[PDB]
This record gives C-alpha cells, structure tokens and sequence, in this order.
DNA sequence: CGCGCGCCGCAGACTGTCTT
DNA sequence: AAGACAGTCTGCGGCGCGA
C-alpha cells in the first residue's frame, strides 16, 4: 500500500522526502523525479496521438499562462490585501495598492478560455467547418486552501467546437473516446469509471475517476456549453461567431474536455503497484509498456573484459536514435550482486534488462531478462532492435 | 352500438360477417365445463365499445373478400410464373459474352447488349466474387425467349467503392413503355433472396412491384425436412419408418433437382472459386463459372416447373402465396449509425477480451515466478504443470571527446551483428529459432510462436478455456486437481483418480466452469485464488461477449447498400432532421419465405427472437434499423398468438362458442389478478412459482408429457420420485390416461372373448384439453390447416406408415396456422395501403411482429390500417371455424408502436452504451384507443 | 516585413491586434502563436531533446515548478514577478504607497511564490536529489524545456518564453573544456536545420559571475539578436541553496571528492523559431523549413473524380500516414477547390515539404501526383511506395 | 420436447517435413 | 535419421437457437 517509498527511491517523485496525498492530489508537491518526468511525457505522447493527431479537425494551440488586461476578481478566496484585508481598520499614510484590481494580472486556472479566445481564428484556418477542435497540454495553477498555496497541475484539454443538434452524440462519443484511453494502459482497468452529472445552470456532463486506495478522485471532465462563454466573450455580433454545420450557418454548442495528468500519472503508478494468499513478494510497477519512462537497462558482465563498453556504447546509440530509452547501467561498478540490480529495475519499471557478458565476444548472444517474467534468455544482437520495437508496437496495439 | 356479450363480451358494430348462424342452444356442455371447480363465474369487467366504418368488403364474405384481395394482388405474378411454365428456352450460348453490363442471347448464339433484360418473367441467379465481399458479378438469367449473362467489374481493373451503390445489377424497368404488364415482374430462384439483395432498383425506398419466388420455400411447403427428419436423411444419405426419404430432400439446389426432376445429378466446381477462390482466377476461369452458374439456372428452372403445379394443388387458398411474396420484399432502413454501432460492437468486444486476456497474462507471469523451486510440493494448483528449460539456451578521472567523429562503436555493433553465421554451428541458425527455451514449458505452450504475423507480447493465446486458466485462478471443493483424464471422511469435491464429479449437470467428466456455476461462485463454494472478484468478473464478461463471439461474422458482414442524395426520395431530403453529410442505406434480410416445416420464415441475423439485452453485447442490432427523415416503423405483435391459435380450435371442436373450453377461457379472459389466468390454475393444482407454470405450459402446448414434466420439477425443486409419480395429477389439464386404459369411447373398459379390437375408432381425452383438434388433424385427409388449408409436407403425411412425427405434426397445426395468420395480415396490410394512398408499402416481419415503414404524414392512418388488419384477420380465423363471431378483447392490437427504431417496447436497449438515446433517438407513441379517432380516408383531422 | 503577414496568414503567429511591429515577437508579450507555430515549437523542443538529452548519456530530465513560494524569499532582493497569489501579477514596487509594506506585510516578502524567470534555480534545487541516482558521480547534467516570464516595458508588460535549459555539473579543472564542448554542440545544432548557417554565430564573453561565457546570435535582418547563452557560473549558487554543509553537495570524480562547478545552457525556443522562420524566407514566397522542423510534412487533396471515393482512399492514405508518424495536412474536406496553382502557393507559404493529389487515375492504378516544395517539380508515384518514399526523405534530411 | 445442430474452442494421435 | 517442429484429423465440451 506504501509504495510512496519506492517512488522515494527510484525518482519518480519530487525532490522532498515527505510527500503526503494530500499535497500530491493538489498539485503542491515540489515536482517529479526524472522519471516521473518521462512518464508524463509518455503520458502526454500517448493522449495526443488518441485525440490530437489522429482525430480529424483538431488542432493545436498555445494558451499564455497569464492574462494581461483588466479582468473581475476572478476565483480569489481572498479580496487581496486591497478590499477585504487591510492593515489595521485603515492605517492609511496616503490608494488601492495604486492600481485597484485594474491592471492585476492573472495565472490561467483553466486551459477552455485561451481555446475560446482563438475560436474564431482557428475557424477562419479550417474552412469554418463547424465540428472542430482545439487541443492543448499546459500547466494550471489553482488557489489551494490549508489549515493561498498555489497547486500546478499538467492538464490536457481539448475544446471541442460542434453544431447544437450534435452536442449530445460528440458528448457521448468523447466519454467513450475518453474513457476507453483511460482503460487502455491499465492493469485493472475497472478501477477507472464515468459519472453522469449535471451543472448548477442544468448543463449536462460527465465526469471520469480513478478508484485510489482511497477512494475515487476525479482524474477528467466533460463539459457541454449553450455557446454561452462564446457569447460572453464575443457579445458584439453573432455574425462572426457562425460556423457551417451543413448547408446552414449556426453558434457552436462548446464541449469542454479536461483530464489531468499529474492525478492521471498518479493513477497508473497506483494501478501498476499490487494482494493476498500470493506468499511471493516482489515489488515491481507493472507500467504499460507505452508509458514505461525507460524501456530496457544495458549492462556490462564481470567487467575484467574491458571490451564490453563498445558494443555496449554500440547498441546504446543503435537503440537510442530508433526511439527506445535505454538506462545507462554500464557504467554503475561495486555492486557486487545481480538480484538488487533486477529489484531496483523492476521498482524503476524496466521492460527488459540487457546484459552483455564475456561470452558475447563469441556467438555473440545477450542474456535478456524480462520485468513481467523473471525468465533469463539469450538473444542475439542482431534483431534486438527488432523485436524491441515489435514488443512496443503490439503492446501498442494490445 | 350495443355491448352484444353472448355470456363474454363481442364485438358490436361488426359490418362484417352476419346473422346466418344466430344461436346455438348447445351450451349445456360449456357452462358445465366452466362449472369444474370454479373458473364459471367471474366478474369479467366490460372493454369500451368501438365504432368505425371498415373499408367496403368485395366478396360479400369474409372468406370471399380474402380470396378477391389475395386473387386482385397474385394475379400478374401468378401470369408471369405460367409464361415460365410454358417456355421454349433455347440451348445456352456456346460462348458467354465478356461485355459489361447486361447481354441477351437470341437464336444460335449471337451476344447483343442491352440495358436490361425487359421481361416480364426470369429465373435468376448471381455467383459472387467474396474476395471483395458484398459485390456482385456472373449473374446468369433466363426468360421465355432468351437467356441473359451480366457481367461487372471484371472487364476494368480499378479500385472500386465498397459501399457498393451501383455494384448490384439493373433488373427492374423504368415503368416507362413497359411491356404490354404494368411493369409487374416476378423473379424465380434457389435463394432468391441473396440475388435479389444484388439488384439494383431492389434499395429504393419507393415499392417497385417487383416481386421473388423462392424454389427453396416451395420446396419446404410441398416436401421439407423437420430437424430430426432432416438429420435422418443426412445419415441415411424414425423406427421402422423410412418411405419418407423417397419423397422428401435437403433444401440444397442438387438434391431438390434430384427430387423434382430426377435427371443427371447435379455438377458443382470442387475449385468452388466463388468460396475460397481469388478475383483472377474466377476471371481466368469465366466460361467455366459461366456454365455452372447458366447450369445452376437450368436446374431451378426445371425444379420450378415441377413445384408450381404442387404447390398450387397443396396451397390452394391464393392468400399464401400473396403472403409469400409479400415476405419477399422485406426491408430494413438504416443510416450511418449501422457502421458506429458496428465498430462500437467490436471495440467493445474487443476490450473485454482484452481485460479478461490481460488478467489471465498477469496471473501467467506472476506464476511463472515459482521456477526457483520448481513448484516441488509448493503450489497445490500448479504442482501437476510441466517446468523444463532446454537442454541448452540458444540450443577513475574525467574526460572529454573532441570534435572527432568515430565508427568503432558502430563498426563493432556490425561485426557482432556478423556472428549469425555460428549459429549453424549452435543448431539455431535454422529457418525456425527456438522458441522461449528459458521459461517454462507451459509458459511457451501459451505463448505464441515468435516472428507470427499476429504476434503479441506475453502468453496472448491463454483464453480461459484451458486446463491451465483454473489452476491459475480457481479453488473449488477441495482444492482443484481440475483435470484427471479419465473417470475418505466428507469431501465435498472429489479427485481421487476415481467419481468424475464436480457437481455438474447429471455425470460429465469434463467442467471447465465456463457457464452454470455462477450459483456455486455466489454461494462460495467455488472461489478464485485472487478473491471473490475475479472468477465472477470473467464469467460476468464470458456471458456479455458470448452473442457477439457467436453472431459478430453474420452481424458485422450484412449487405448494405447506401443510397446517394439522387436516389432518396424527395421527402426524405426536405425534412428538417435530413443529414447531407450522413449515410442512409438499407439491408435485405435475406429470408427465406418458407425456411422450417410449418413454412416459418428463417434468418438468423434478424428473424431470431432477440432483444437488446443490458448485459449481452452487440445485442442492439434490431434498434439500429433505423427509419430515414420524414418516416417512421408502424407496427405491432399479435398478442398471444399461438396461445390464441391454440384456445380456438379446441373450443370451436367442443362448441360454437369461444370460451366454452377452459384453456380457451383463461386465454381469452383472465389476467394475473385471481386464479382465472392459466398460469395461476397450473399452479394452483401443484404448488408451484407463477414462471415455473410459464415454462411450463410454453412447451406442454408443444409436446412435453410426464417426463419433461418430472425431470423440469427435479431440476427446479429437487423433489422425491413419489412427487414426480404425482404430477400425473398434474397433468390432468392434458386428460391424462383419456386415451388398457379405463376410458375410451365405450364407457365400459372391460372386455373379453374379442376377435378384433374395438372401440378404437376414436382417441381423445375430456378434461380441460384442446389436443383432440390437434391430433384429428394430424392424422387426416390430405388438407390439414382449417384457415386456408394448406397441406403439411409429404414428408409428414400419414399416408401407409405413421412415421413417428406425433409432436412434429401437431406442432405443425398450430406454427402454420400462425403463419397462415401473417399472410392474412400481409394481404390486408397490402389491401389497405393500395386502397387508400398509404405511403410507404414496405414492411419487415419478425415471428409475430410486423413492422410497416410508413411516411410519417400518415403514420397514425398505418396505425388504424394495421388495427383493421388485426380486426379482419382474427375475424378471417373465425370464420374459417363455426364461430362467427369474435371477442372485443382479442378483436384489435393492445397498442400499435410508432417509433423511428425498431424495438419491441419504447423504454428498452439500455444495453452497454450508457444513453442509446444521446445518440440520434426520441420515443416512440403507443397508441391502443387513441388512434380511432381518426379515419382511413386521406382526408384525416 | 511580409514574413509576419505570411506568417500570421498562414497561422504561424497568432492574432495580428496585438503583434504588429517585431518587437513584441522578440519578447514574450505577443499573443502566442498559432496552431502551425505551435507545431514547429515542438518540433524544435524535440530535436532539442534528442540531441541534449537522450542521445546524451548523463543528462536527465528535471521538474521545476513555474512558481517559487519562497515563503523566506530574500526581502527586496532579485524580486521579479513577486505577488503569486494565482490571480496578481506585479512585478516590483519600485515607488510605494508604504503605510504598512508596499502592498502589505503578508503581501509582500512573505507571499511572494515569485514566477519563474530562468530554469537554472529550478535544476539547482534538485541536483542533491539527482545526484543519488548518477551514483554521486558529479559531471552528470540536468535539462528542462519550460516557460520563464520576464519583464517588458506605463504598465509593465508579462512576456512569456519557452526555454531550454541544461544545467551541466562538472568538476572545476574541466570547467572551462566542457564549456567549449557545449558550446560547439550548441552551435552545430542550431546550424544544423539553418538553410544559412552563416547567420548563425557565436561570440565570448566575460563576467564576474563566470570567468567564461559564450553567446550564440542569429543575424535577422534587422540586426543580431541572442538566441541561446552558455555560462561557466562557478559553486556560488550551489553554495548559497546549500549553505555550510559541502560534504552533502560534493560529487566523486577520480575517488576524490569536489564541489560541482555549474555550467548554464540556456535557449530561448521562441526566438529560435522566429530565427528559422526568418531563415526559411527568402518571387516565389515558400518556407524551406528543415524536414525535420516542418510542422506538417505532407498535404492531401482530392480532385478531378468522384468526391466519395477519392474521399475514402485519402482518408485511408491519411491514417496510414499517421500511423507511421507522418504529420499531414487534410486538405481534402475542402470544397472550393479555387486553383492549383493558388493551392500550391498557399501550401508553400505553410512550408508543406510535399503536396500530394489524389485523382481517378488512383483509382485506375494508384498513381497519385506528388510535388516537391523545393524543387517545385510533379512525379507520378505509387499509393503504397508514398510512405516509405517520406520516411526514407526525412531520415537522409536528418543525416547528412 | 427429448433435447440435438451449426459454430467455437481445447487437446491429443499422427504424419510428413526440414533441419539436423 | 531423428527429433524437433509444423499441419492435419478427431475426440470432447459449451452457447445461442430451435424444436
């Protein structure tokens, strides 16, 4: 259940030793380690090739963290230290912080207003072609309230611009688009789930969840909009707002989809670790092998030899520019024993450990150990880069 | 006007039938049948009266009227098929013609194209390609004076739609200069339906008139096979009964030709390229595939004209084949949502196997841990598996580089990459490289061989099937040595090389648990080693993916056709929900009018009684027929068909009138309130759940007796044999040991110094059954249907031997009295439309069920033709017996759906997918009394 | 001048309102750039990475955060963007209303979370952490690809830039060698996707931070302008995060143990782009971005045939594509269809590498017409060599 | 109506092959 | 020549469906 500890040891997590739920839930946890890192990239990778760069019409676009002009106080808790809290009753020496609340700026909570904002813009790039989308992958910062913080989280949102009669069916095909990537990559996939909800103002939804040790928390977000933001943030004319649904102009309904990466990662990590009546412990973080941050560990086989490194080097550069991660472990010394090192690598979830040993000089064949199976094999250098790329692609496809 | 309950209610108003036969005065028998017990007197609350004047009727008759209707609709078809009969086909071409399109061959030989064949009579048959499924190609026709060869795609080689809109071929004129008939054209064919899928005036959703005769239908009505018979003949290539076979055939074109005819047996390629064959070799190959197929029509050709005459002579009454070729035509609409609910099928048919696969891989590796022990005494599931490895594998400081680029590494990457070639002294360099020596042997025997071209990673073949899947995850009684390959204190779950029990179903060696022990899942008797979780979860998902594992090739490969903007009629593009950017189609069923004994219509795909189901998936496939913009589905289901068609015929054969006999009471009135319904009397003798009587007496109509009874009572309650011995008491409802016996038609039952056997003229028993009708005419004169009579198949017939087909025959009364029930329904549907400009002729038909695609500017009129239908129908049933006359409650449909799907009830097809109406839907309206406010008449409020 | 108004047609650059002249493209106040711009970004950041990061052996990606809480930020001390309450952005109260701070005491030095202006804090932080996972072996290096705000000046303006930083740790006697060596590698790879590698420069600097520094330029046309810096800062950063306790941040290099001398890489992604945009301009107005840098490879048409099938076989052609990892343009689902030759100049100025028509004739015998956005000449090519024919063309514009 | 018939799947003789 | 490895046939068991 603690597996906190093995994030702690191999960094997947952030740099500070004492990491409560809490913080990691809200996003003011200091960070994630490389691997982590790696595995939100992958992460990312895999989101946008599912609904950017495959789905038809959807496009990218950039978002500025911050907004520059005057702006209503927005989702502040607290008024500043201008209208609510000031010093003493007034202790006044001379003004509202000599700017009121007119030329604050603003740290973007959501990633939907920049998308609303280059609506019409990137209507005018397709040929104002109603159904069409708007995909982006940024961090959000939230107030964060404890007993002012400020929380980043790494959300994916795509905005989804659709005719009105449609709204509903591109509603129920993105939570099943949605929820089913979700599904895939998941050792159980049951844990992830959908809700149905609706808005204060009546506005139908949909809301998926992770099920953590815990309980459930909400990991993405579908909205459906009555162009009611579009309006608000172009109340000049309608003219300029239509789009063509067929042979007739019509106002886009505005379907919001916003799932998070920082809880999503959080919730792989937590399905990938595993539990009773086994009587066979062996903590290993069964990630896909799509989002594994590093696929396979090279090594070197008593280290006398001294002429493993080159092919070693060798097949670290033919792995690396063929797109596959490899963990430098050649070059570690003093460690004495080979059953620690496959431990560390399976907490690091590594696919595969390649070791080359004195016995490849001749007939030349590696020793492969497998992180699902702890099953030792020999395999040839030749074709190795082959059957890598063929075990991630069919993981890929199942 | 008046209530009119001659002691029931009946209905008033009636303008049909009369006063011909005003009373009977026979009714001393009935009221002191009804006396028995209770069931004589009850409440039976009145039904509001209904007025409305029926359309005129021409015969003067209600039998009249049916046969004028019948007559008025079959009469060019019926002209067309004696053209066929009286025909002087020339001799085949020598030499088929390669030219596109459609070729006519006039006297020795000569190819001359043409559009279309333009006659009013064909036998037709298509050969397709299916390398490129869907499309057809060879088709071979003939007509009273030539024969015709069409011919496509195989003279150009290009990349070709696959939405196959112009890929069936042209058949139907233009309406245009038409010869001498009206453009009324029959089309003859084994099959008729897969080639009339291929035509293509056959999608439009305007009628064309044009109507199919299926020699395999005829076949079934004149002379078929029941499933038993027909497994029979296919053994013999039944005790003490075999001149059936000499009478009888298979529905297969060969042997049916071999019946009719008799001539030289048929000849099929055993290249059968049309099957398994590529498109080159079947356009290499033409002329031979040209001949077959020419051939092929010949010999339906000959069976046709040796059926017709039979058939009419067996079906005399013109209504069956009115109906039969109004089930011809069926239609089903349908839109770009076919291919979303195809691809939404399969995806998630997909990712459940894949849950269930990937869980099954995880416990695999997870178990393949054990080798550090060998599982030696460690594992009690694993401890039998095999665990072997081939005999061999394989059978200090800082520094920085400068600007110099080097090679060495990806020199030696080369070199090493050499060293194939010491493979051939290792054994390994050979075509097949070993595969997994390292782990253990099962392991490799779940995983699939390297280098496939379906290759996966981790043991993917393990499908929950194998002996290896419980070891993995299943501790039943005892622990669970699963497996012994042949046939002590308390043990539940014995093993011990001996009892082959597992709790299964009477004594079977062999339980994979796949099915049927969900119970002893709930119970905790059977438990998985992971929890309580995950043996029910894959049973849960095994149940959710069985239909489409079965169904998803016939489902998924259904010939649709997409109708481009031109061919849509003009209301269909003006409607305010029109999609330009949208799909609609349509698929012919491909029915066969005549499919079963009985002449029950047969498709798998979609006359199956099926409905959308919230765990089964795939199982919408119904709600997907879809109508375009501006129609909608009108239709209805009899209610308690065969339960009615049973009542009547056995209270019309005690008396004249309907509720005389008590089954035929409680069918009629009666509902689940109070013992008057007949579920709660059956339970009432014998103590017994209201769906255990249910299924129950669906199945005494059909057969049954003591021991179905006894073993479904064990099954249910377990009970001690004297309580199976007492369910004869049981089976008093069915007058048992009616009829040595104690009763017969002499009251006396002893006899003796008796040279020859007497009182044996008649059999039947005398309490509460309705099985005498049923048995007389099961052994009768050659006619053997009272409404319409159309003769059972030869092959059933009593005639010198009985043949031991008791339960198929008087099955057979009832099943063709309801089929004769949906041609009566179809005539008077088909009636009512022409009569009145009802838009929208076309019409589906499943079991009792009947949809009609109706415009929706008349769809309400549909509504109140389909509710006369089901008037003059009944009415029609009524007449055919001593009735004359029929009851208020069965006289009209409990409710008549109008949806734009087809489903059996508004509120269903939950199913997987969470909103099946956030996809394109709105509710459908039920209409019952409502819809009589309106009139036939085009001028509507 | 025209390369703006191309570029902001051509949805390279966003709204043209707000990013008229050049000088809010060259800091961070303009309004973000557009869906193609986007594309080439990434790109860009991606070649980045392949080069520094995974190609490189000790380099591994780092997680800093945008904001720094700094409940102990130093009072008035390299105080920039310091309000950071999510919803206030001033930068320093240089005149005050002082009646209790400059806004207030909790307002000001205590809730600072002041934004972040450069990834070399952010890296620094972890290295102690990091350090565990190169086995304490001290030349290792972090990198990070991030946005930093700045400054740009009544009110004063927030400009964004994408940065990528490499922090590369190094013992102090090979200091000044590693600094060359990133230099040269800095260099050759933005010379590397230049159509002008003259353009491109590097210059030496000094400083009292660090002894050694260089500075990379692009010559625009306009004049040069800094696109990446390196910097051989010294132990006083490391020194000053971690006061006192040297025997936790020292590395191994030899078996003897010393403090890391700290090496700072840092590219600006905006202005790089904007450098090959630029570099791609030169009476045919056409983009020759770098294959790899092209936002969109390949463009997709239909023409002269039935709309529904030729729709159907590039839609096939267009899954193919991505499923290999070609990026194409649907320029098939357009309906105007206005010209050839007016389609050809617009996909130029979009820096399409190939532009791909579909026609009956594919459907004969699958011959689509190719042509090539730098040599401007038409092929006829098979439907299935075309993928293998664009991979095989990136891979040889990769490898040189 | 006592229950078989198709498809679907698992598992074991056995044969023919292709390396050795 | 033989043994490892492929395709066959040929048994037993479910699963929806009909009888």
């Amino acid at each position: 259940a603690l597996l906190e500890i093995c994030q702690r040891r191999h960094f997947l997590s952030g740099s500070k030793q004492q990491l409560s739920r809490d913080s990691l839930l809200s996003g003011c946890h200091p960070g994630f380690g490389p691997l982590g890192v790696e595995l939100r990239k992958n992460l990312a990778a895999e989101w946008w090739t599912s609904v950017v760069v495959f789905r038809e019409q959807v496009f990218p676009v950039d978002a500025l963290h911050h907004k520059p002009g005057p702006l209503l106080p927005g989702d502040s808790a607290f008024r500043l230290v201008s209208a609510e809290t000031l010093r003493e009753i007034l202790q006044d020496k001379e003004a509202f912080l000599e700017n009121v609340l007119k030329t604050s700026g603003k740290l973007r909570e959501n990633l939907l207003h920049g998308a609303l904002e280059h609506y019409v813009n990137c209507l005018d790039l397709v040929n104002k072609r109603l159904p069409y989308g708007l995909a982006q992958i940024g961090v959000c910062f939230h107030p964060v309230f404890d007993t002012k913080s400020i929380g980043e989280k790494t959300e994916a949102s795509l905005v989804w611009f659709t005719p009105p009669r449609t709204s509903n069916q591109w509603l129920d095909f993105w939570l099943r688009h949605r929820l089913q990537w979700w599904r895939k990559f998941a050792m159980s996939p049951s844990n992830f789930s959908s809700s149905d909800c609706q808005d204060e103002e009546g506005r139908k939804g949909n809301k998926l969840y992770y099920n953590f040790p815990w309980g459930k928390e909400l990991i993405e977000t579908l909205w459906n909009l009555g162009d009611h933001e579009l309006l608000h943030m172009y109340p000049g004319n309608v003219s300029k707002l239509h789009g063509r649904d067929g042979r007739k102009n019509v106002v886009p309904c505005v379907l919001s989809v916003n799932g998070d990466l920082d809880r999503g990662m959080l919730a792989y990590l937590y399905d990938s670790f595993q539990t009773r009546k086994k009587n066979l412990h062996r903590k290993v973080l069964k990630l896909h092998p799509c989002l594994a941050p590093i696929k396979v560990a090279l090594d070197v086989g008593r280290g006398p030899t001294l002429e493993l490194r080159q092919v070693c080097q060798g097949l670290f550069n033919e792995l690396l520019e063929n797109g596959i991660s490899v963990w430098p472990g050649y070059l570690e010394t003093m460690q004495s024993s080979l059953e620690q090192l496959y431990s560390k690598y399976d907490e690091m979830s590594i696919l595969f450990t390649v070791l080359v040993t004195e016995t490849t000089l001749e007939n030349g064949l590696i020793h492969l150990r497998s992180r699902d199976t702890t099953m030792k094999e020999m395999m040839h250098i030749s074709k190795l880069k082959d059957f890598l790329i063929k075990y991630i692609s069919s993981a890929k496809n199942v | 006007l008046d209530i009119q309950m001659l002691s029931r209610g009946l209905h008033e108003q009636i303008f049909g039938q009369g006063g011909e036969m005003p009373g009977e005065a026979a009714v001393r028998r009935s009221v002191e049948h009804l006396q028995k017990h209770g069931l004589w007197g009850q409440p039976a609350v009145p039904l509001p009266d209904v007025e409305l004047r029926l359309p005129p009727l021409y015969g003067d008759n209600l039998d009249q009227h049916f046969r004028l209707l019948a007559q008025k609709q079959s009469l060019p078809y019926l002209e067309a098929a004696n053209l066929l009969l009286q025909a002087q086909l020339p001799p085949k071409p020598p030499a088929w013609a390669w030219a596109e399109g459609w070729t006519r061959y006039g006297p020795e030989g000569e190819a001359v194209p043409v559009a279309i064949p333009e006659e009013r009579a064909l036998v037709f048959d298509v050969e397709v390609c299916l390398a490129e499924g869907t499309c057809p190609t060879l088709a071979v026709a003939i007509s009273p004076s030539a024969w015709y060869s069409w011919c496509s795609q195989r003279l150009v080689e290009e990349r070709y739609s696959w939405t196959s809109q112009l890929s069936p071929a042209d058949l139907i004129p233009l309406e245009v200069p038409t010869g001498a008939d009206w453009q009324e054209q029959l089309v003859v064919g084994h099959n008729v339906s897969f080639d009339r899928a291929h035509i293509r005036e056959q999608y439009l959703i305007q009628g064309s008139r044009m109507r199919f005769l299926d020699t395999m239908s005829m076949h079934m009505a004149i002379s078929g096979l029941s499933s038993f018979q027909r497994s029979l003949w296919i053994a013999a290539k039944a005790i003490s009964s075999w001149d059936w076979l000499d009478i009888s055939s298979v529905n297969s074109l060969a042997e049916v030709h071999r019946l009719y005819v008799g001539g030289p047996p048929l000849e099929k390629e055993p290249r059968e390229l049309f099957v398994k064959g590529t498109m080159k070799d079947i356009r290499e190959n033409f002329q031979d595939l040209m001949q077959y197929c020419a051939q092929d029509v010949w010999a339906t050709h000959e069976v046709f004209q040796q059926q017709l005459p039979l058939f009419l002579e067996r079906c005399p009454h013109p209504v069956t084949l009115a109906g039969m070729l109004e089930m011809g035509v069926s239609y089903l609409p349908v839109n770009q949502n076919w291919e979303r609910y195809l691809a939404e099928a399969q995806g998630t048919y997909e990712e459940l196997q894949r849950e269930m696969k990937k869980s099954l891989m995880d416990l695999a590796n997870d178990a393949c841990q054990l080798l550090s022990g060998e599982r030696y005494k460690e594992d009690p599931w694993l401890w039998d598996l095999e665990w072997d490895l081939q005999e061999f594998k394989q059978k200090d400081q800082e520094d920085l580089g400068p600007c110099s680029e080097e090679e060495e590494f990806q020199q030696d990457v080369m070199a090493r990459a050499c060293l194939q070639k010491l493979k051939g002294t290792t054994e390994l360099l050979p075509k097949r490289p070993q595969h997994l020596p390292g782990h253990p042997g099962w392991y490799r025997k779940l995983c699939p061989r390297l280098d496939d071209p379906a290759w996966t990673p981790g043991p993917s073949l393990l499908s929950l099937q194998m002996r290896v899947t419980p070891k993995l995850m299943a501790l039943t009684w005892d622990g669970f040595p699963l497996h012994y390959s042949e046939r002590d204190v308390d043990i539940p779950g014995c093993w011990f090389f001996k009892l082959p029990h597992k709790d299964g179903n009477s004594c079977n060696v062999g339980s994979p648990f796949a099915k049927d022990f969900l119970p002893k899942m709930e119970d905790g008797t059977l438990q998985a080693g992971p929890g309580g979780a995950s043996g029910p979860r894959a049973l849960e998902i095994n149940k959710m993916i069985s239909f489409w594992r079965n169904a998803h090739k016939r489902i998924s490969s259904q010939m649709v056709v997409w109708l481009p903007r031109s061919a849509l009629p003009r209301a269909v593009i003006r409607h305010p929900d029109y999609d330009e950017e949208g799909l609609y189609g349509a698929i012919l069923p491909q029915v066969v009018t005549a499919g079963t004994i009985t002449r029950r219509a047969v498709e798998p795909t979609w006359l199956t009684a099926s409905n959308a189901r919230p765990d089964r998936v795939g199982s919408e496939l119904k709600a997907m027929v879809q109508a375009p913009p501006g129609y909608t589905l009108v239709g209805a289901d009899v209610d308690s068909q065969e339960l009615w068609i049973a009542a009547v015929l056995g209270d019309a054969h005690f008396a004249g009138m309907h509720g005389c006999t008590a089954f035929g009471w409680m069918t009629l009135q009666g509902r689940k309130s109070r013992g008057t319904d007949l579920h709660s009397k059956t339970a009432t003798t014998v103590g017994i759940s209201r769906e255990h009587a249910k299924i129950f007496n669906y199945g005494r109509i059909y057969g049954a007796g003591q021991p179905f009874a006894e073993r479904l009572l064990m099954q249910f309650n377990h009970r001690l044999t004297q309580q199976e011995a007492a369910e004869k008491a049981q089976q008093m409802y069915a007058a048992t040991k009616g009829l040595k016996v104690q009763r017969e038609t002499a009251r006396k039952s002893q006899w003796k110094k008796w040279e020859v056997v007497a009182e044996r003229a008649w059999k039947g028993g005398t309490e509460s059954e309705m099985f005498n009708k049923l048995e007389s005419i099961a052994t009768s004169d050659i006619p053997r249907t009272p409404v319409l009579g159309c003769c059972i198949s030869r092959a059933l017939e009593p005639s010198a031997v009985q043949e031991e087909f008791m339960t198929s025959r008087v099955n057979w009364v009832v099943q063709s009295s309801a089929v004769d029930y949906l041609h009566l329904m179809l005539v008077a549907m088909k009636w009512l439309f022409e009569e009145f400009a009802i838009d929208g002729r076309f019409c589906i038909s499943i079991h009792d069920e009947v949809r009609y695609l109706v415009r929706e500017e008349d769809r309400y009129r549909a509504a109140l033709a389909l509710q006369i239908t089901n008037l003059l129908t009944r009415c029609m049933f009524a007449y055919k017996l001593g009735l004359n006359d029929l009851p208020q409650s069965v006289a009209f449909f409990s409710a008549v759906d109008i949806d734009r799907c087809l489903r059996k009830e508004v509120t269903m097809d939950c199913k997987t997918p969470s909103n099946p109406t956030g996809m394109e839907r709105r509710y459908g309206i039920p209409q019952g009394e409502a819809l009589d406010i309106y009139q036939i008449i085009e001028l509507t409020k």
